[PDB]
């Protein structure tokens, strides 16, 4: 649930520094990233 | 005894009788009155 | 207030249509009949005795 | 200061002011 | 110190203006959402 | 560009519409590019009938270039026949300053990219395009005393062979939600990984209840008749939010609050006439019924909830965005 | 400069014959003339 | 190159309502008679009002209008008067103006209804109307309670109704053309559920004519109610002649400006 | 506060008391001060003695 | 005072209004209507 | 403030009743301007200059509705003037309102 | 248990194991409530009615209607203990005069139970003694039309608000864009929401020690004034009624006595009115008052803003004619036209049906129903009542032009409407 529209807008004006909803969207490299078994 | 469907007209005659006797501002009638009772 | 002259839509006198009105429910006429006798055929005029509230009744108590 | 009212026979960048305030 | 806006002045323009004039709650500051708890006391 | 001129376009500009010879020299009259000479009819056995879409090729003004799609072109159309005729007459072709074909709308006349009012401020400036805006805001706006544009309750009526289907869809939507119940009130669910099993019901329910939100949504635009007053301020493009004729018609939809479908206030009870235990499909806010049929007293109040969530957040977001603006200035 | 009572009606220059405090105008003499527009 | 030549054909003559026929003209012809009744003929209406004396529950502005829209009765003293601005007094001479007079005052116990017949004229041919001798009660004005008064004078100009529309001289001029609907003039999505009018030729099982390809209308279907100022039948002599007066003020007018430019 | 029990209109009919230049359909609930009208609204707060 | 009615050229006159002057919301241009709006 | 009732069919002390020019644009052509009409008088206008024959572009406006002033314009053909057709179009509707007043009168004498 | 001062609690009928414990035998004596002062009172204490408040109906059982929620159909509960009066009894005052409140999309009754405080209307029924400040009164107030069955009960026939238009939904010459609505001048002209707009005046004379009573000054007597004449003014200082002022003269002569310094009280926002009352009376401490009531017509120009009872505010766009407004077939030309594109996304389908119900009710010739939940008036008998009487029984009517007389390609939809003049003027600001 990543928090869109004005409360994120918000919150790069002033680059808040404890975010409410922070992520971290991950790739994969090899031919793990082909099967869910291997990942 | 009972009203099948005649209860349109039956239930604005409850009605009639209750803003007759309460009507729309006692409640300031009742409060303010048993301040000063 | 009371009832105007000439309804304002079409520009009929329908001013005078109210003593003759409140005097023509006392006997068994319905309000749909009420009118047609008086000789009003349009909605526009019709609207202007049916819906109307005369106010002068409750205003000719008060001292002057 | 009053109310803007709509009125469709005025090229664009014109405005209708009436002769109590100019 | 003390809880303000209790004495309004009252309406006249209606009369069912005047009316619901005198039938008011005030909340004292979510006092916002519409709560389950008001069918049949409060209008929503 | 007002709605009244910009519904208005499409019915100026169909096939359909003929000026007969007085009406001509009242819609060049109204103009004000105009260099005094009549334009030669198309049609001539009777009196020498004018198309709509002449005249509205001298209002564009002078040589532009443009080819954009109304919106009712399918996608299908542009198959080997018919391509450049387009048996609707959608797919505006300007070409040479001068109407071929092509009804218009808001998609070609607003701001947007590849717009006709966007290609005349690339070509011709700014003063050649406003008087293409006071143009059309006249000659349109007073032929419409011709056409008139009412809207009777006639306009937002359901014939019956969809509306008593539309009730068969919401027929079977609360049928399979009683599905979902007993199927979870039976250990009988597996819950989907990344929720447990009370999300992962409500993922499972809000699932088909906008679906038949959208099986009443899709086959009640589509059932309108083309005389049909809704469908001129749809069609046109000028009036958005074609979901919000779709509640007059045929079902209002789920209510939310904080997202969710309503919460038990009093305890495990939505309200007072309810049982517990009420996760169906109308003790949590959906409602079967439309504007036209009327609410039902319980859903009254459920969409006094959901119109009251939507109400404060206008309220907010004044304090919001009247505020990032004036300090990122 | 003469007031009509609220309560007795009675007029006076300056209440007399009502003991009562509250007085009104009496309106004016002069011409006014509207329109039946 | 030349006019047209109508004919008019009546079907009732009652007195208040005349309702006709006129054939053989354009419809731009046949807007401008029902714009003319309801617009262009001129009349008798209270214009001038002065209160010396009131004390009902209404306010001063508020008889001074209904004074106003009271309808009298203009059917001699029309053309032998002239238009205020047209004088030659100061302000009001006989000749331009009728006034009235009201003293009713209501020291009786019982309501007193100050009506109708209680404008005293002072010329015995404009009356108010409902004084003409159906029973036709009397007009209202002000009701009154016992210890009130009213008393005011009145004149009453001559006017037309692009001034104010006390001066209307009628009620709802009912045009309508072509019932059937053979030009497709308006195009009826479901033709089926229509009221087949007052006027149409048709049996129960069609209900559109089809289409003229070569038509235009004529029969226009007046049906002019009048509100009892005027006979129901001057207004429509006295529109013609407030017409043709009209458009004898532009060749006239047209000759002086373009012979003057030699 | 205006008509409930203390006051003087408490006691009168309807046509009683219009001899006073009053209003029969006047709803009363507010006490004059100083002249102006003043309604005392009802200011919510939370329930006591509970847990 | 019609001995200070003179006018010569560099004076400073501050006249009413007219039509076709520019006016601030953008810059509109005035044309005259006659009501209150 | 509102302007009163009255200049909505007045000439005052300085105004003309018709103002004629050419059309500059196309020629023998031509344009007017009635002072203080309304539709009235400009639709018969202009429904009797589209019997003409000669005459190619009969049209009027209002350019505002709020006051009341009549632009007329009038393309005729060669071979005629155009101030000659908006001469004739008048005199045959004054033809005509004679011919209804000696039509209409005889139509009430016979009730 | 709560013996406890300030809660809330509502009124609800009483199920005994299957059905009701109202019965006919009740409602015969309460019907003939003169000469039998059966009243409520009497019903109470029989045990048929029962106060409960908002937190035992966490504990109850409450059906919506005594018809269908006591039929066995297929058992969904059967352990009813209370059942409501009507189920419209929910809204509060300025919310149930609105009709058809379950048709309206609920921005919309949000919105009109906010201005219904705003029209006004005749708001007390002294208003000839009173001395308020900003007291509006309608001419012509009439009854709705299009009611309901608790307007009664909200006294709103004794005191009305607005007066009824004959309405057309159609685009036209185009100065109604989408907020705005084109009246009938030759109709305005008969008195059509043409209203009063009283005003009042405090005037406190105050001895202290500079001291000040009411006088007439002379010009040459007395320090700084305006050009204000002081022909209006009388022997006293006090203008007597009946006189009319016009805009900024002296209404009331007080002087602070120092030669002597000047305290006029100008008639602000020159209105030009008349006063009509003026007031001598005492304070509280013994010194002389006076209060002063100049009113003024306010005719509806353009500007002033009307609302129906059915959201969406509008202007006054321009003021047409008799002439000019489009006629029907039988010469109505209708008041006001509002905008179609006023319709679909405010989205009142309320205004659409009221619309309707006031074209039956004026040739039905009986004053309509439009309670919420009536469950007995939907727009299918609405129709088939309108279609006894030679009209469309979708309420549509071919209109004509205007200004040609040609006959419009489309039909208009006619029908009398409620609409209010609120207070929102042009001439409070002008
Ligand atoms: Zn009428
Ligand atoms: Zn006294
Ligand atoms: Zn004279």
């Amino acid at each position: 649930n990543v928090t869109l529209g004005v409360p994120r807008l918000k919150e790069l004006i002033n680059i808040s520094k404890k975010p409410k909803t922070p992520s971290l969207t991950v790739f994969l490299l090899g031919q793990s990233a082909r099967d869910a078994e291997r990942a | 005894e009972i009203t099948p469907d005649l209860w349109q007209e039956a239930c604005w005659i409850v009605i009639s009788s209750y803003f007759d006797e309460k009507g729309l501002v006692r409640q300031q009638l009742d409060s303010f009155d048993e301040f000063i009772q | 207030m009371i009832i105007p002259v000439r309804c304002f839509t079409c520009g009929k006198i329908v001013g005078n249509k109210w003593e003759a009105y409140l005097g023509l429910l006392q006997a068994e006429y319905t309000e749909g009949d009420a009118l047609d006798a008086l000789g009003l055929k349009r909605y526009c005029c019709r609207r202007m005795l049916l819906a109307h509230v005369d106010l002068i009744e409750k205003l000719l108590n008060y001292a002057p | 200061r009053t109310v803007i009212t709509p009125d469709p026979n005025l090229s664009i960048d014109q405005v209708g002011v009436p002769r109590s305030i100019a | 110190q003390a809880r303000a806006g209790v004495s309004q002045v009252l309406n006249r323009l209606t009369f069912a203006s005047t009316l619901s004039h005198l039938r008011r709650l005030n909340s004292p500051i979510k006092p916002r959402q519409l709560h389950n708890t008001l069918w049949g006391m409060v209008c929503p | 560009i007002v709605q009244d001129t910009l519904t208005a376009v499409r019915k100026f500009t169909k096939r359909d519409v003929f000026l007969e010879r007085g009406e001509v020299m009242n819609l060049l009259m109204f103009l004000s590019t105009w260099d005094g000479k009549v334009p030669q009819p198309a049609i001539l056995k009777p009196r020498p009938l004018w198309t709509g879409k002449q005249i509205f090729s001298l209002i564009i003004p002078g040589h532009i270039n443009c080819i954009r799609t109304h919106s009712t072109h399918p996608d299908d159309e542009d198959s080997g026949p018919y391509k450049h005729i387009s048996p609707g007459d959608t797919k505006v072709v300007v070409e040479n300053g001068e109407l071929i074909m092509g009804i218009l709308c808001k998609k070609s006349l607003g701001t947007s990219a590849g717009s006709l009012v966007h290609i005349s401020y690339l070509e011709m400036g700014h003063d050649i395009t406003r008087l293409f805006y006071s143009n059309i805001q006249t000659v349109i706006n007073n032929w419409l005393l011709i056409e008139g544009h009412t809207i009777g309750i006639g306009d937002s009526i359901a014939d019956s062979k969809t509306y008593q289907d539309i009730q068969n869809t919401i027929k079977k939507a609360k049928q399979d939600v009683i599905e979902v119940i007993e199927k979870a009130h039976n250990n009988e669910l597996e819950p989907t990984p990344g929720n447990t099993l009370r999300q992962t019901f409500e993922n499972q329910v809000n699932r088909i209840l906008n679906d038949a939100r959208d099986k009443t949504g899709s086959s009640a635009q589509k059932s309108l008749s083309e005389y049909n007053n809704f469908k001129s301020m749809v069609v046109s493009g000028a009036k958005g939010s074609k979901i919000n004729i779709s509640q007059v018609i045929a079902v209002v939809g789920q209510q939310n609050v904080e997202g969710k479908r309503i919460p038990f206030g009093f305890k495990h009870r939505t309200l007072p006439h309810f049982i517990k235990d009420d996760y169906g499909p109308e003790s949590r806010g959906f409602v079967e019924n439309s504007y036209l049929a009327g609410l039902t007293p319980t859903e009254f109040f459920f969409h006094a909830m959901g119109g009251r969530e939507g109400l404060i957040d206008t309220a907010v977001k004044t304090a919001e965005t009247g505020y990032i603006q004036r300090r990122l200035i | 400069m003469i007031y009509i009572c609220g309560e007795c009606h009675t007029e006076n220059e300056i209440c007399r014959e009502c003991g009562y405090r509250i007085m009104y105008k009496k309106r004016t003499k002069r011409l006014v003339v509207f329109d039946a527009r | 190159p030349y006019a047209n030549q109508p004919t008019v054909r009546i079907t009732e003559l009652t007195d208040e309502n005349v309702k006709f026929i006129i054939e053989n003209t354009d419809l731009a012809v046949a807007n401008s008679i029902r714009r003319v009744f309801i617009a262009e003929v001129p009349i008798i209406a209270i214009d001038w009002v002065q209160i010396d004396a009131n004390s009902s529950v209404l306010h001063d502005e508020f008889i001074a209008h209904r004074l106003g829209l009271i309808p009298l009765i203009s059917d001699d003293i029309v053309d032998k008067l002239q238009y205020s601005r047209d004088c030659t007094c100061e302000e009001f001479c006989p000749e331009c103006s009728v006034e009235f007079t009201l003293d009713v005052r209501c020291n009786e116990d019982q309501t007193r209804h100050v009506t109708s017949r209680d404008l005293i004229s002072n010329s015995p041919r404009v009356i108010p109307v409902t004084s003409r001798n159906v029973e036709q009660d009397d007009i209202l004005i002000v009701k009154l309670r016992k210890g009130q008064e009213l008393r005011l004078r009145a004149y009453a100009k001559k006017g037309f109704g692009k001034e104010h529309a006390k001066w209307n001289p009628t009620a709802g001029v009912a045009f309508e053309y072509d019932p059937d609907n053979a030009l497709r003039h308006t195009v009826y999505p479901k033709p089926e559920e229509w009221p087949k009018s007052e006027y149409s030729e048709l049996d129960e099982d069609e209900s559109q004519a089809p289409y003229d390809p070569n038509g235009k209308p004529e029969r226009f279907y007046y049906n002019v109610e009048s509100c009892g100022s005027l006979r129901p039948e001057t207004i429509v002599l006295s529109a013609l002649s407030g017409l043709k007066k009209k458009l004898s003020d532009l060749q006239t007018q047209l000759s002086h400006e373009i012979q003057s430019d030699v | 506060m205006l008509r409930s029990t203390y006051c003087l209109l408490n006691g009168l009919t309807d046509r009683d008391l219009c001899e006073l230049n009053e209003c029969p359909l006047d709803p009363g609930g507010y006490f004059i001060i100083n002249g102006s009208e003043k309604v005392l609204i009802a200011q919510e707060k939370m329930a006591t003695n509970t847990v | 005072k019609p001995s200070d009615l003179h006018l010569q050229t560099g004076y400073k006159v501050e006249r009413h209004m007219c039509d076709g002057d520019i006016v601030i919301f953008m810059g509109h241009r005035v044309r005259i209507l006659p009501w209150s709006t | 403030n509102a302007p009163p009732a009255f200049e909505s069919f007045l000439l005052f002390e300085g105004e003309k009743k018709i103002t004629i020019n050419k059309d500059t644009k196309v020629p023998n052509a031509c344009l007017f301007t009635i002072n203080k009409e309304d539709h009235t008088l400009g639709n018969i206008i202009k429904s009797q200059l589209l019997k003409d024959p000669q005459v190619l572009f009969a049209g009027y406006k209002v350019p505002h509705p709020l006051e009341h002033k009549i632009i007329i314009r009038v393309q005729t053909t060669p071979d005629y003037s155009p101030q000659e057709a908006f001469t004739n179009a008048i005199t045959d509707l004054i033809s005509e309102l004679s011919l209804l007043e000696e039509r209409f009168r005889v139509a009430i004498k016979d009730k | 248990i709560y013996t406890d001062a300030g809660r809330i609690c509502r009124p609800l009928l009483i199920v005994e194991k299957q059905k009701l414990l109202l019965k006919k035998r009740h409602i015969d004596q309460l019907k003939e409530r003169e000469y039998n002062n059966y009243s409520w009172q009497d019903l109470v204490a029989s045990g048929v009615v029962e106060y409960i408040d908002t937190l035992e109906e966490e504990t109850v059982m409450l059906a919506m209607t005594p018809d269908d929620l006591q039929e066995k159909e297929v058992a969904y509960c059967s352990t009813y203990t209370h059942c409501e009066i009507h189920p419209s009894m929910i809204l509060g005052v300025c919310a149930s005069i609105i009709p058809f409140p379950d048709h309206n999309q609920s921005p919309r009754n949000t919105y009109q139970s906010a201005m219904g405080k705003q029209a006004m209307g005749v708001y007390i029924t002294n208003f000839h003694v009173r001395m308020d400040t900003l007291a509006h009164v309608l001419y012509y107030p009439q009854k709705p039309l299009v009611t309901t069955r608790s307007m009664e009960y909200l006294r709103f026939r004794e005191l009305p608000a607005g007066i009824n238009s004959i309405v057309a939904i159609a685009s036209y010459t185009g100065y109604n864009q989408e907020d705005s609505v084109i009246m009938n001048r030759s109709a305005v002209d008969r008195g059509f929401f043409r209203s009063v707009f009283y005003r009042s005046y405090k005037e406190q004379e105050s001895k202290k020690d500079q001291e000040e009573v009411f006088e007439k000054p002379t010009r040459e007597t007395c320090q700084g004034m305006r050009h204000a004449i002081y022909d209006k003014l009388d022997d006293d200082g006090l203008i007597a009624p009946g006189v009319r002022v016009s805009g900024d003269d002296v209404i009331i002569g007080k002087t602070v006595t120092l030669t002597k310094r000047d305290c006029s009280t100008f008639l602000r926002t020159s209105e030009t009115g008349i006063v009509d009352q003026v007031m001598v009376t005492l304070n509280q401490e013994g010194y002389k008052f006076c209060k002063i009531r100049v009113r003024s017509v306010r005719i509806p120009q353009i500007g002033d803003k009307f609302a129906s009872r059915h959201g969406q505010k509008g202007t006054c766009g321009i003021q047409y004619r008799q002439e000019d407004m489009p006629f029907t077939c039988e010469g109505i030309t209708p008041d006001i036209i509002i905008n179609p594109h006023a319709i679909p996304s405010r989205m009142t389908i309320g205004h659409l049906i009221e619309c309707l119900q006031g074209k039956v009710s004026a040739n039905k010739g009986e004053i309509g129903d439009a309670t919420p939940f009536n469950d007995a008036v939907n727009v299918q008998k609405i129709s088939n009542l309108l279609s006894d009487y030679g009209y469309h029984l979708r309420g549509n009517e071919v209109l004509y032009n205007g200004f040609t007389g040609r006959k419009i390609t489309s039909q208009i939809f006619i029908g009398p409407t409620y609409y209010q003049r609120l207070k929102h003027m042009v001439d409070d600001k002008i």
